[PDB]
């Protein structure tokens, strides 16, 4: 995968 | 018994310096940037609610604080774990500060850890999404991220979002007709319940994540 792009993605949270 | 590490976080002496000593001790270092479920032990920087630590928590890994890397170094071994644990209370006590976020995610990673490695004990290994048939309906930017997380916590990814594909389908995450899916027993919910699921100490109420769509069932 693009891993270092994806990994500064933050998952969503209604938090 | 053999042990396999992956590194996050961590400065570029510090990598090197660990990948040495891993190695050193015998256990396995992976490279690779992404998530691979073969590891066993991840060694973090600081928590981060992104793809690499929830796909940890969501497999059950140990989830641990350089400190670890440094007790192995002066027993000339891997030592016991427990005290090493991000959301242990020895980390919580070493550190001088923890926000909020990282202390929740912190305490995510050693609950979901505790649980799946009791059961493993027991001869069962399943991770936080065991069970789940998942239909993914996401940004195609974000989908292979979303599939790697879910798999890694061993959820089955569906092979789109075809109507024949609702039977099976335990979960549809959004962020296809959503009623349908509603109407054949699916959970068609907000793709923010996935972090939310490893994050929450009990379980959200799906209510709070349900499809406009699917709201009727
Ligand atoms: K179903
Ligand atoms: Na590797």
């Amino acid at each position: 995968g693009a891993c270092f792009k994806d990994a500064e993605y933050i998952y969503p949270s209604l938090e | 018994k053999q042990y396999i590490f992956q590194l996050s976080s961590l400065n570029p002496q510090e990598r090197i310096d660990y990948c040495h000593l891993i190695e050193k001790l015998g256990g396995l270092v992976i490279e690779k940037q992404c998530f691979d479920p073969t590891c066993t032990h991840i060694v973090v920087g600081h928590p981060l609610r992104n793809e690499k630590y929830l796909a940890s928590v969501a497999a059950g890994k140990w989830v641990l604080h350089r400190s670890y890397l440094e007790a192995c170094r002066t027993a000339g071994h891997f030592v016991q774990e427990e005290d090493y644990e991000w959301g242990s209370s020895s980390i919580l006590d070493v550190l001088t500060g923890i926000n909020v976020q990282q202390r929740r995610l912190a305490l995510a990673a050693m609950r979901w850890r505790k649980k799946i490695q009791q059961r493993q004990e027991s001869g069962i290994v399943e991770g936080a999404f065991s069970g789940w048939k998942v239909i993914l309906h996401v940004d195609q930017s974000r989908e292979a991220g979303f599939k790697r997380l879910l798999q890694s916590g061993g959820a089955k990814v569906l092979p789109g979002h075809s109507v024949p594909l609702f039977k099976e389908a335990t979960h549809l995450f959004s962020d296809v007709n959503i009623a349908e899916a509603a109407a054949q027993n699916v959970y068609c919910l907000r793709t923010e319940y996935i972090a939310d699921y490893l994050m929450q100490e009990s379980p959200p109420h799906v209510e709070n994540y349900c499809l406009p769509e699917a709201i009727s069932f």
